[PDB]
């Protein structure tokens, strides 16, 4: 988030950073009972064992190096959907509108 | 040709119209009014032509 | 009354302004924090009637 002329521009610096954000919103922000994606660091072997419904969902992985440790993730998707996130210069955050020059 | 100048006060002069839409309207007693609506990206030069 | 109405009606369809000259917007340029003023010129639409 950057600030100038009283307005605060935000953006997500990476598609993976936007994925983890979408996970938290779908979980806590808006209470939707079927969540379309679930991201967990648990090995998919045991994660499938505890959650039997993840055995039918498409999965792709992506890793991150936090504090020197290679933390890997497993994104499970059950439905082909698309989402949008601000990537450059969007001062009007909270309205779902793409301003001119964004 | 007639000149028009809008001076800002303390109430509004504390805001900068960046990435916003401005609209001004001049409506005389008899005759059609003139509306001017522009979009400002970023002020530059200390006299921005927009 | 009707004659005076047509006279006003003709002045309505004939009187109008126009913007001839770009608009200027002033601000503290090094640090965009406070706006100062705005200036622009206006003229009758055509050489049709005063306003």
């Amino acid at each position: 988030q950057q600030t100038n002329a009283g307005q605060t521009y935000v953006y997500y610096p990476n598609p993976y950073y936007a994925l983890l954000a979408l996970n938290y919103t779908l979980s806590k922000i808006d209470k939707v009972s079927p969540s379309p994606l679930y991201i967990t660091t648990t090995t998919p072997s045991s994660a499938t064992q505890i959650y039997p419904f993840l055995a039918h969902d498409n999965m792709f992985t992506f890793t991150l190096n936090i504090s020197g440790t290679l933390v890997t993730y497993y994104a499970f998707v059950n439905q082909t959907f698309a989402f949008t996130y601000p990537v450059a210069g969007d001062p009007l955050i909270g309205s779902a509108i793409a301003p001119a020059g964004s | 040709v007639i000149g028009v100048m809008i001076l800002f006060g303390p109430d509004l002069g504390s805001h900068v119209f960046q990435y916003q839409t401005i609209t001004i309207q001049i409506t005389p007693n008899i005759g059609s009014p003139l509306t001017i609506s522009e979009y400002v990206y970023q002020p530059e030069g200390s006299v921005s032509v927009i | 009354k009707a004659k005076s109405t047509i006279n006003k009606g003709e002045e309505t369809a004939s009187t109008a302004l126009t913007l001839s000259g770009s608009v200027l917007y002033a601000v503290n340029y090094p640090s965009n924090t406070r706006s100062y003023w705005i200036y622009f010129t206006v003229s009758p639409s055509s050489g049709v009637s005063s306003v």
